[PDB]
């Protein structure tokens, strides 16, 4: 159809555009992770303070 | 050699054939070997082929002996053939449901 | 002496023998890794 | 004490044999794998030796 | 020196069976019916795929000895 | 019963079939050397050889259902089954002296390839006593095996001129000194007369 | 792309995420080179013709693209030290064993076969057996040993898994360092509270099917 | 009392091999008393010299300087005249004098030939050297062992049989000039052993192969019309490589003395094998 | 082709004259087994 060179002109590209919505995937999943890990710690603390549950081994 | 390894050779040797003669002259063993023998011999020598020596009269040979290269072609070719339609079917199919399901 | 379908046991040998060579020998199919230092670039 | 009888430069194997092993044994390896190999490497190449980079080689860290 | 390449079959194989041609067409039969199978189930589990990435797709992961995997940050 | 029948006709036209191809074979058999017997059937044409060789055991082993049997043909099949034991004991027999040959083209072997030209490496000059009591050993068991022929005289006939040959190329590749006289004591008698 | 080989990365601060950065750049130029050779490998044989090429193009060229995603993974990791491939054991006891046979890292001498070779060779010796017959049998299961070491493409499957498990816990321990600081007042909370070493992902999971469990709906 | 020798044996080997090597074709004067004036006008013969009756002997050139003017033009004669009146200890078969019985089969200057009947190069500065058979066992000097070729002409049964009677007894077998003619140049081999001597083939399987000499008088007897022993015959010798071993070299044609053609009459042996396998398939049907 | 290698072998290695026609048939048999394998298997 195309030249083989605009062929790898596009394959370059399209791995481009595929590298940017994994980073903006990256990004987000990052962030959101690192607020969980802190919602979940806190939380595991207050209940365990609270005298709600009791973690042992 | 020295006389004494020369002892142990012999006695070695001695071992090696024996325990050689034992293993094949075995009952058991014996038969495994010579039903298999000729298996092989039939595999190798008596193997499905399209060209063979024709001895007999146009009049004493049959019509598969004939055709049968060509009955193997056409089964052969067909085969391909279809497989390779039945691939693109396949690609169709699933292409458009994939589609339709989603995008 | 009549040898039923001889041309097509020839070029069955020949075929088989080429298709052997290919896929032993992968004359067909070389390597470009040692051509690399000794080609142009695009882009 | 093994005594060899030879003469190196006239017998069969000797001198003769470098004259005329290596023109004999390279005779199909030349003539058939030398076009083949070019033939074989061009065919490829109809339009150029190029390679298409895929990854930026022009582009530097600052 | 003589010549000895050529194509054509030895006549040590080229004996037929008493009945006939060799068992040409019978053979051929049991691998048309195999390719058939083969390529089928090939066909099949290639074209029929899709890669579903997400949450649900990852689990656990765990040694041999069944515990669960931890690396600590020596 | 389907299945005794189908047995037993498998077995009759299987070993009455090649009945009548066991004189070719064991004529083929015997027009060859002892080196590879069966070298015609391997190289030229499996002229039912492989085929014999199979049978003889289901001859000598399988079972017959004589109800199933008619007289003449009863009568036929015990004649083929003779002639199949014949031939395995025949087998036996060729392939017993090839192996005595094997033996004697082993020692020759090993004596050329003591004498080899490209043997750089392990030529030695004296005969080592090992080979000596082999050759010794070997030459004795062969003419006891000529004598043991003494009623068939083609066969005594083919086994000298084909293993005494490497005997005579044995005798050839030594020097006359040493134990010669008493190594080929045996062989100086006739044989070594009939090998100039 | 062509990487500096000077880190930006603060030692002090982080010095793992220093020295994996550092040795990534190292590699990267040599690896990059490789790279490019074997794409190019593959884009000009795909530009063949009939069996020659295109034909045949994506199903025959499987050893190259098992190198490609090779070098691509190494690459990304630099280098390797044995502290991670000792971790990794845990769930592939021969990770060494593989990990040699598909990177250049030391030279493989066949010693199995050496070893078989040298017994070979005192049989003979017992026997009396010319020197060149010991000789082929001590060359003989060295051929062997060769032969069954060196190929084995299964090793650089199982050397792509170790890898991936290698950058995934890199970038882990990178992110740990990163917030160590910023999580020491909560851990110096936590360590008083929960006497336990397991992780807080696993205990929380604990937790909610503990309570989608008890707890009641009302 | 003995003990392995395996590597004391390799070790010499090897070390012998390098050292004659370094020392081949030694060569030890027979009358070093020659002033160097003298050997202008006497030619220079070396003759290979070996005794393995003496246990310390060892092969060895020996160089003789004869006056050719003493004596007729040929290698007999030269080797006759040092055995007489130089060393009478030389050792060689002669019995026909004139190139017929053959006995007289060396290597005559690099070339196997009946030393009766060849002539050496009478230049004064070129030395000439006389040796064995090559790949003949060798008994003593010039002797070598011809036993085995003996032994395999008589494997061919080379004797006329007929499988039909004679119709009277009182004639004989008749056969027309030309089936005579055409064992013309194929009966004249006196066995002399110079060309199967020269046959690569038979250099590598003396056994297995039999030479172009026994071959060839198997031609004679199979192509013979008066013996109706043919398709026998035929058979006999296309068994494993009697036969097939030959490849067609040609030598055996170019070192005959008596001028034959056995390269010819083993091709056309091959030529009869082949079509007697293809009919034994196309008759019998 | 094989026949001519096995040829080749016999009558230049003195060693390799210990097979029999025997081993030299079943060498046969398994290299002609091994070539269908290997053109079978390289299309799959
Ligand atoms: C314990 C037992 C003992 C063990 C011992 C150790 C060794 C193992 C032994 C085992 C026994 C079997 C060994 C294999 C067979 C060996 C045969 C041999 O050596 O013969 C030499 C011998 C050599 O003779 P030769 O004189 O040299 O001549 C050879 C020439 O090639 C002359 O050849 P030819 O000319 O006669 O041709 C032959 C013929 C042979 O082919 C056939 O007839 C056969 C067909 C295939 C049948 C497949 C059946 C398979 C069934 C399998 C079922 C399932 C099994 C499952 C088992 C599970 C376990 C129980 O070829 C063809 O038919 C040619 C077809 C070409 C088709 C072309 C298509 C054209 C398409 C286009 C159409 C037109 C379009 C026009 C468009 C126009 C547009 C303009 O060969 C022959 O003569 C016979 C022919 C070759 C047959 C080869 C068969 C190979 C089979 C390999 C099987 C491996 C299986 C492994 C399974 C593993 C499971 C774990
Ligand atoms: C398929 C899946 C399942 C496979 C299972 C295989 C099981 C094998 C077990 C073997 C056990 C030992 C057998 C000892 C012999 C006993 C039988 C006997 O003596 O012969 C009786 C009978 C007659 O023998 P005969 O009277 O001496 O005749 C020869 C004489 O020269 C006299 O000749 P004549 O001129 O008088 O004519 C008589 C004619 C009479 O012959 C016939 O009448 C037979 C004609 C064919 C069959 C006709 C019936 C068809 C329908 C059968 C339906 C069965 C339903 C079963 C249902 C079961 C339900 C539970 O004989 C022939 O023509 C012989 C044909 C030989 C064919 C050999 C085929 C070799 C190639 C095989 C592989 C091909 C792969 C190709 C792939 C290529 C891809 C490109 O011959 C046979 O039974 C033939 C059997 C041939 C195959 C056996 C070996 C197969 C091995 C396959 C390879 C597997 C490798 C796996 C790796 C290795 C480790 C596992
Ligand atoms: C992982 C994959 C595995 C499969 C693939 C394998 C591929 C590689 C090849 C493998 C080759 C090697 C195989 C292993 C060696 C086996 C050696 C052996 O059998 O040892 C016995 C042998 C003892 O027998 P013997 O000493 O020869 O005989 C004297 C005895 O006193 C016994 O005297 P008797 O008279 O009391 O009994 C005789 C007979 C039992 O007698 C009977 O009850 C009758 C048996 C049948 C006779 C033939 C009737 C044929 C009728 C026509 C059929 C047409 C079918 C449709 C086609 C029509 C168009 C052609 O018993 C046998 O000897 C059985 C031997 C095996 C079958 C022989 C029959 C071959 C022809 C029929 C089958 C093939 C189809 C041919 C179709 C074409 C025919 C023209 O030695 C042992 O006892 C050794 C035991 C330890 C080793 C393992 C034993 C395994 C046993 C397997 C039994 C299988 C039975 C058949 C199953 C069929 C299923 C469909
Ligand atoms: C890297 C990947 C891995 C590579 C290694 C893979 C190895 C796989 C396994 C190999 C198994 C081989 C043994 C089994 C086969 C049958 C052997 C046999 O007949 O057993 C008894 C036979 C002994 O018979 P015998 O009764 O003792 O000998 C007296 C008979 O008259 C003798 O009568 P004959 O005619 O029977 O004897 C001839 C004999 C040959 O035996 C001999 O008689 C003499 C052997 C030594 C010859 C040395 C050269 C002599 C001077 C020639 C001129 C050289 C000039 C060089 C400088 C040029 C400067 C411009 O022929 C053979 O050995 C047949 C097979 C030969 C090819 C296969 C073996 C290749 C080994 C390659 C590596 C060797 C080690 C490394 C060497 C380099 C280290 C830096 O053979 C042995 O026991 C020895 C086996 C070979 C040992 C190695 C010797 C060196 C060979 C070098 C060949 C190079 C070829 C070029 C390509 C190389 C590519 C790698
Ligand atoms: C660190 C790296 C180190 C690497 C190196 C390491 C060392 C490697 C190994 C080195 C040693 C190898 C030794 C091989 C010896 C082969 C026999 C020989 O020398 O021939 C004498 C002998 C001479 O016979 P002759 O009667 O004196 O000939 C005079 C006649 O006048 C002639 O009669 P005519 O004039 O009537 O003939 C007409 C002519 C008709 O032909 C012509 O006139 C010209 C034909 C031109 C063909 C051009 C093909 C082009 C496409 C392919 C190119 C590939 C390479 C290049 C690729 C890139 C460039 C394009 O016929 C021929 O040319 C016959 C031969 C050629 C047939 C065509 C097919 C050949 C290939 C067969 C398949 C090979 C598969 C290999 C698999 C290996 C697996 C390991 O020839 C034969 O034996 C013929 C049959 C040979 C079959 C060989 C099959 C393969 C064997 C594989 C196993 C070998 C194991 C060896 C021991 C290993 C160690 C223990
Ligand atoms: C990785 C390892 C690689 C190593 C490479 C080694 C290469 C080896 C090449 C060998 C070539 C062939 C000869 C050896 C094998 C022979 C096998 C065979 O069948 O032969 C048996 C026959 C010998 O046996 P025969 O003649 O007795 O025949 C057998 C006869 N019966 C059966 C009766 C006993 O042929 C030979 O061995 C011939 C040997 C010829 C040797 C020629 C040596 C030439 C040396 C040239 C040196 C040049 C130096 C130049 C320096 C320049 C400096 C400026
Ligand atoms: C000192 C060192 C010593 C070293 C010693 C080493 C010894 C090694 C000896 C073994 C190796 C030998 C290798 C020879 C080269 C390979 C040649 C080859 O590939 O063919 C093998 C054989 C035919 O070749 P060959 O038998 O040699 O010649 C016959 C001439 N009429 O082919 C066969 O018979 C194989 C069976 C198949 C043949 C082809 C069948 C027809 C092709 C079409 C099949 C179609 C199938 C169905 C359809 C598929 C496609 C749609
Ligand atoms: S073949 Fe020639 S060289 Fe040999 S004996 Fe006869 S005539 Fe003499
Ligand atoms: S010299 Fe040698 S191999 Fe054949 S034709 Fe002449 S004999
Ligand atoms: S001396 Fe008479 S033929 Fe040689
Ligand atoms: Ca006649």
């Amino acid at each position: 159809m195309f030249s083989d060179f605009n062929m790898y002109e596009a394959k370059v590209f399209l791995k481009a555009v595929a590298d940017a919505q994994n980073t903006f995937r990256q990004t987000a999943q990052q962030e959101n992770q690192l607020a969980r890990y802190e919602s979940q710690s806190q939380s595991l603390l207050n209940g365990s303070t609270s005298g709600a549950i009791s973690i042992t081994g | 050699m020295n006389h004494s390894c020369q002892k142990v050779f012999e006695g070695f040797v001695s071992a090696l054939y024996d325990t050689s003669y034992f293993f094949r002259n075995f009952g058991p063993f014996k038969a495994t070997i010579h039903y298999a023998t000729y298996a092989n011999y039939l595999a190798q020598n008596w193997a499905p082929r399209v060209s063979y020596i024709e001895t007999s009269t146009p009049a004493y040979t049959l019509a598969k002996n004939k055709y049968a290269v060509y009955i193997v072609y056409g089964l052969i070719g067909g085969a391909l053939i279809h497989n390779y339609m039945l691939d693109n079917k396949a690609a169709q199919k699933s292409q458009q449901y994939y589609l339709k399901h989603r995008d | 002496l009549p040898i039923r379908n001889i041309q097509f046991a020839r070029y069955h040998y020949l075929a088989a023998v080429t298709v052997f060579t290919y896929f032993a020998t992968r004359c067909c199919l070389l390597d470009y890794k040692k051509y690399y230092p000794l080609a142009s670039v695009k882009k | 004490m093994r005594r060899i009888f030879w003469n190196f430069k006239t017998a069969f194997v000797g001198l003769p044999m470098f004259s005329l092993a290596p023109k004999n044994i390279l005779v199909y390896p030349i003539v058939v794998g030398v076009p083949l190999y070019t033939f074989i490497v061009l065919q490829n190449s109809v339009r150029g030796f190029a390679y298409f980079d895929e990854y930026d080689s022009d582009v530097k860290e600052n | 020196a003589r010549l000895w390449w050529t194509l054509d079959p030895s006549k040590y194989y080229l004996k037929q069976i008493s009945s006939g041609g060799r068992n040409e067409i019978l053979f051929t039969v049991l691998g048309v019916t195999a390719a058939y199978w083969y390529f089928g189930n090939k066909r099949c589990e290639h074209y029929w795929r899709r890669q579903i990435d997400n949450c649900q797709s990852w689990s656990r992961a765990q040694n041999i000895n069944g515990n669960n995997l931890t690396v600590k940050q020596y | 019963s389907l299945v005794s029948l189908f047995k037993n006709t498998f077995l009759k036209s299987r070993v009455i079939g090649l009945s009548f191809q066991a004189q070719r074979v064991m004529a083929q058999m015997a027009k060859t050397d002892f080196e590879n017997p069966d070298e015609h059937f391997l190289l030229n044409d499996a002229m039912k050889y492989n085929e014999l060789v199979f049978y003889g055991r289901l001859a000598e082993n399988w079972s017959i259902n004589p109800e199933l049997f008619g007289k003449a043909e009863l009568a036929k099949y015990n004649e083929a089954k003779q002639t199949l034991i014949d031939f395995n004991q025949y087998h036996a027999l060729v392939q017993n002296l090839h192996e005595f040959y094997w033996e004697l083209k082993t020692i020759y072997l090993e004596l050329s390839r003591g004498v080899a030209t490209s043997n750089f490496h392990n030529k030695r000059e004296v005969t080592h006593s090992i080979i000596e009591s082999d050759i010794k050993n070997s030459i004795h068991k062969y003419i006891q095996l000529i004598d043991d022929l003494k009623d068939y005289p083609e066969w005594q006939h083919k086994v000298r001129e084909e293993i005494g040959y490497y005997a005579h190329m044995i005798y050839t590749s030594v020097n006359h000194d040493g134990n010669f006289p008493e190594i080929f004591k045996e062989f100086n008698k006739v044989d070594s007369l009939y090998y100039f | 792309v062509r990487l500096n080989l000077k880190s930006n990365v603060d030692q002090n601060e982080y010095p793992f995420l220093a020295k994996w950065d550092k040795d990534m750049r190292q590699n990267y130029e040599e690896y990059q080179n490789r790279i490019d050779a074997t794409t190019y490998h593959l884009q000009r044989s795909q530009r063949g013709i009939a069996v020659f090429g295109e034909w045949m193009y994506p199903r025959y060229f499987q050893k190259d693209i098992l190198e490609l995603e090779v070098l691509r993974r190494k690459q990304q990791l630099g280098k390797i030290y044995p502290e991670e491939v000792s971790s990794y054991t845990q769930i592939n006891p021969d990770i060494a064993n593989d990990l040699n046979l598909t990177f250049n890292a030391k030279l493989l001498w066949p010693v199995r076969g050496m070893t078989v070779g040298a017994g070979f060779f005192a049989f003979a010796h017992l026997f009396n057996l010319p020197y060149s017959f010991r000789l082929g049998l001590f060359v003989l299961p060295t051929a062997v040993e060769l032969a069954f070491t060196w190929g084995n493409k299964t090793s650089q499957f199982k050397s792509i898994e170790f890898m991936d498990y290698l950058l995934q816990y890199r970038v882990s321990k990178a992110l740990l360092e990163k917030n160590a600081k910023h999580f020491a007042e909560k851990k110096a909370a936590y360590q008083k509270e929960i006497n336990s070493s397991q992780s807080v992902q696993d205990l929380y999971n604990q937790l909610i099917t503990l309570v989608s469990e008890q707890a009641p709906s009302e | 009392a003995e003990s392995n020798d395996a590597t004391s044996i390799c070790l010499e080997s090897i070390s012998g091999t390098i050292k004659g090597l370094q020392k081949a074709n030694y060569v030890v004067e027979h009358n070093p008393n020659l002033t160097s004036e003298e050997k202008k006008h006497l030619k220079q013969f070396l003759v290979y010299r070996y005794n393995p009756a003496d246990p310390h002997d060892q092969p060895k050139y020996v160089s003789y300087w004869c006056d050719i003017k003493k004596f007729p033009p040929m290698f007999l004669d030269a080797i006759l005249y040092i055995k007489n009146e130089l060393d009478p200890t030389l050792s060689i078969r002669r019995s026909c004098r004139e190139g017929i019985c053959g006995s007289c089969a060396v290597n005559c200057d690099g070339l196997h030939t009946l030393a009766c009947i060849s002539g050496f190069n009478r230049d004064l500065s070129k030395p000439t050297i006389i040796t064995p058979l090559g790949h003949m066992f060798i008994l003593k000097d010039l002797v070598v062992d011809m036993t085995n070729f003996y032994a395999q002409y008589k494997m061919i049964e080379p004797y006329l049989k007929r499988k039909t009677p004679k119709p009277d007894a009182n004639k004989e077998y008749p056969q027309s000039p030309e089936q005579r003619a055409l064992l013309d140049g194929l009966y004249e081999c006196v066995l002399c052993a110079a060309c199967s001597t020269s046959c690569p083939s038979y250099w590598w399987h003396p056994d297995r192969y039999l030479g172009p000499a026994i071959l060839q008088q198997a031609y004679r007897w199979i192509v013979d019309s008066r013996d109706e022993y043919t398709q026998e015959r035929i058979e006999r010798i296309a068994e494993d490589v009697r036969l097939d071993d030959c490849q067609q070299i040609g030598m055996c044609s170019f070192t005959c003395p008596k001028g034959l053609n056995p390269q010819l009459s083993l091709k056309n042996l091959m030529d009869m094998v082949k079509d007697f396998r293809q009919k034994r398939i196309e008759q019998e049907v | 082709m094989f026949k001519e290698l096995i040829h080749i072998f016999r009558t230049y290695y003195i060693t390799f004259r210990y097979l029999k026609k025997s081993n030299i048939n079943f060498l046969k048999n398994l290299s002609y087994t091994l070539i269908a394998y290997y053109l079978i298997i390289n299309f799959q």
